RNA sequence: AUGGUAGGAGAGCGUUCUAAGGGCGUUGAAGCAUGAUCGUAAGGACAUGUGGAGCGCUUAGAAGUGAGAAUGCCGGUGUGA
RNA sequence: UGGGAGUCAGAACAUGGGUGAUAAGGUCCGUGUUCGAAAGGGAAACAGCCCAGACCACCAGCUAAGGUCCCAAAAUAUAUG
RNA sequence: CCGAUAGUGAACCAGUACCGUGAGGGAAAGGUGAAAAGCACCCCGGAAGGGGAGUGAAAUAGAACCUGAAACCGUGUGCUUACAAGUAGUCAGAGCCCGUUAAUGGGUGAUGGCGUGCCUUUUGUAGAAUGAACCGGCGAGUUACGAUUUGAUGCAAGGUU
């Protein structure tokens, strides 16, 4: 009913149909990638990962693969002659969640 | 050759130094100087040997 | 600045307690209500907004200090005119207007932002065990220890 | 006699808020012409 | 539908002029004129003017009845400024700043 | 050749100015204090994006903890119990179950006293 | 495995021309000034205004080349009652 | 071996030991810390303790310590005497 | 090549305004044409407007027809915004919007935490150390010509201009 999945390297709360966002995979758009790292099945009836729960895994689909806001990194030191100016897009992946299995 | 396609030998040019336009060339207050003295100074140094 | 919940007015349910400050020290009863008042003992705990509870002090001519604190620890306050220091001791505060030295030592524990101001406000104490506020209908809480 | 820093916009029209005209007082012409200052046989028009 | 009327430079400062204008803002403009008249300021005249010039646009270019006209803006804009020496200080200068005033009269309706 | 400054100046002091926009005053109007609040506002968004990640980790440690003492417990003994029987969950996962599914805490809180 | 006002050998852009090639242009073509794109750059390809006849791209060469302060100078402008 | 330098208030807090008035936020010297360009980050805040050299960013989440009412990561933090 | 802070100080009223007793010093300001066709005509206050009118392929192209830009500054509208102690931003979000040279597009404006310049000069400064609104001519690396160290060759028993 929810489930604790990890992936990139954090945790992250699901429900049948929302949609996340996550460090870059290496999928397709279209493709169905499934989660097989769950820590947690919550909701009617309650599993608890050992450290994870081995069964478990959730099926999700491949929307966008996509790259983030632009952020502009700017440092300066007052009054030596020095500062770096650098841009940053960070990659994120999209999905869909259809199937958490217990 | 082409006239539209000149190419010079590889290694062979090289762009020139331009001192004292701005921070981020490294060469850019001081100009390459150091701070005070008399080789700060323009037309300034002392004559060799 | 993926799922992390945030309380906002609808959704805050603020409830009313009454603290019994017969036989208690100043401090550590202070320190108590000083976290009821901001909130800290809800799960919901969020800092940009007022979540917490309203508590009433009812004794409070009967709270006690250790040691010779009764006629040492003077408060002073000062007018901003030369000279103008003031003083009183921590027993006779307590004989006159016993219900300024118990707001006084919550609300030095509480913040100064117009948040802290606002939270102070949500205190009522009384010396003497009757309070107004039958209305909201408040219930007992017991010090942890 | 002067001034260590500039004024802001801001602080200039904050100042100015009380400097402003007030608003006349009419009583109005009920013989001929045009409307007159209050308690006036004004030179324009007084038909007090 | 809307009247208007400018006055270029106009040798009075702009300071000046926009206190008065301040009054008669969206008033009617029958009152406006009453307003304009009971005023001892040194622009009032000369406003009074340029109101009358907007009124007699809108009757005459656009037909529109005068008595229910509102005045819809009323503004002041600096036109270019003259600079002078001033012999009586010492060698200081006084620039005698000048202005644009428009005013725009209209019936409220389309 | 003489090559003139033109166009090239405006471009660049323009594109600092529309950095910022929604600033007080002649902040977001003068070339001169636009650009040093825009190397400020730099530095300060540098420095944010690493305390950010410090303060949300303490606000879910504090509504774990008011979590906990509802069960009479620190929040202490309870990470510590926790990682004696080996759940491994975050402390943003620990705090949106408190807030959410109250019922599942209580079942992990219980897991967390027997393995103590 | 990969900081440095002083250091070396780096890839790049605004002006100009060759020395070219190839384009946008008097059913419009600008440039320039107001637009969502490119960007660490410097620097350029499609909605208002402009006009109403001038610019880009590519490769290479040449620099009245190279724009926050100097109690800087001023065509200078304009503020602070 | 050759090209190109900066530096010579080069210092300031730190002894190690010492001189001299045992202050000197004055003289030597042996390591340290910054360093200046290494900025920073937890020694109130401080190129004068814990930590760093740099791929470099980034919602990795988990460590180094100097750590753990209110502030404000982080033991109300206890238990024992 | 000067392309007009220009070979010129001056491509306009220039060695003139002006300044100085005199020797002397010494500016600013340049810019149709498509054709004045320069608002007959006509209507309300002197100036200035509002209308029509026009040679007007286009007058917010009206004597500032070299057009003509910006910024400083303005000023009149509005959308959101009013218990306080402030390197004014930054990181954590109710109301109002709505999308090009197009897709976590485009936003706009309210909250709790944290908080020191081109700069220069210093062992050390952010001033109670220095110097400072906007724009720009417009403002800080040739050769006579040498020396010495880092591409291609007549081309290597070899060197000529």
């Amino acid at each position: 009913m929810f489930a604790i999945i990890e992936t990139g390297g954090k945790q992250i709360k699901v429900e049948e149909g929302q949609e996340i966002f996550v460090e870059k995979l290496d999928v397709n758009e279209g493709d169905t990638f499934t989660f097989d790292k769950v820590l947690f099945v919550g909701g009617d009836s309650v599993k608890v990962g050992a450290p994870t729960v081995e069964g478990a895994t959730v099926t999700a689909t491949v929307n966008k693969q996509g790259r983030g806001k632009k952020i502009t990194v700017f440092t300066y030191k007052r009054r030596k002659n020095s500062k770096r100016k650098k841009g940053h897009r960070q990659p994120y992946t999209k999905l869909t969640i259809d199937k958490i299995n217990a | 050759m082409k006239l539209h396609e000149l190419k010079p030998a590889e290694g062979s040019r090289k762009e020139r130094n331009r001192v004292g336009r701005g921070v981020a060339t490294g060469n850019g207050k001081t100009s390459g100087r150091g701070h005070k003295g008399q080789k700060a100074r323009s037309g300034g140094g002392v004559r060799p040997g | 600045m993926r799922q992390t919940f945030m309380a906002n007015e609808s959704n805050i349910e603020r409830k009313w307690y009454v603290i019994d400050a017969e036989g208690q020290t100043l401090g550590r009863l202070s320190s108590e209500v000083a976290s009821i008042l901001r909130g800290k003992n809800k799960v919901t705990y969020t800092p940009h907004v007022d979540t917490g509870d309203y508590v009433i002090v009812i004794n409070a001519s009967k709270i006690e200090f250790t040691g010779n604190k009764e006629t040492d620890k003077v408060y002073y306050r000062h007018s901003n005119h030369p000279g103008g220091i003031k003083s009183i001791t921590a027993g006779e505060l307590r004989r006159t207007n016993p219900e300024r030295l118990i707001e006084n030592s919550i609300k030095g524990m509480l913040p100064s932002t117009r948040l802290g101001e606002k939270q102070g406000k949500k205190l009522f104490v009384y010396g003497g065990a009757e309070h107004p506020h039958a209305a909201q209908q408040p219930e007992n809480y017991e010090l942890r220890g | 006699a002067v001034p260590k820093r500039r004024t802001s916009k801001t602080r200039k029209n904050k100042r100015r808020t009380h400097f402003k005209i007030s608003v006349p007082g009419m009583t109005e012409c009920p013989n001929c012409g045009e409307y007159k200052l209050s308690h006036r046989v004004c030179k324009n028009c007084g038909s007090y | 539908m809307e009247a208007k009327a400018v006055a270029r430079t106009i040798r009075i400062a702009p300071r000046k002029v926009r206190l008065v204008l301040d009054l008669i803002r969206g008033k009617n403009a029958a009152e406006a004129i009453a307003i304009l008249k009971l005023t001892n300021k040194a622009s009032s005249p000369v406003i009074e003017k340029v109101l009358m010039s907007a009124l007699a646009n809108a009757e005459h270019n656009y037909d529109m009845n005068t008595d229910e006209l509102v005045v819809k803006e009323a503004y002041a804009n600096e036109g270019p400024t003259l600079k002078r020496f001033r012999p009586q200080g010492r060698a200081s200068a006084i620039n005698k700043r000048t202005s644009h005033i428009t005013i725009v009269v209209s019936d409220g309706k389309e | 050749p003489r090559v003139k400054g033109g166009t090239v100046t405006r471009a660049r002091r323009k594109k600092t100015i529309k950095l910022a926009k929604g600033y007080f005053g002649s902040k977001h109007t003068l070339y001169k204090v636009a650009k040093q609040q825009v190397m400020k506002s730099g530095q300060y968004a540098f420095r944010d994006r690493r305390q950010r990640k410090r303060d949300f980790r303490k606000l879910w440690i504090t509504r774990i903890n008011a979590a906990a003492r509802q069960h009479e417990m620190s929040y202490s003994r309870l990470m510590n119990g926790l990682k004696k029987a080996g759940i491994d969950i975050n402390r943003k996962m620990l705090s949106e179950i408190a807030i959410s599914d109250e019922k599942a805490f209580a079942q992990l809180v219980t897991k967390a006293k027997d393995a103590l």
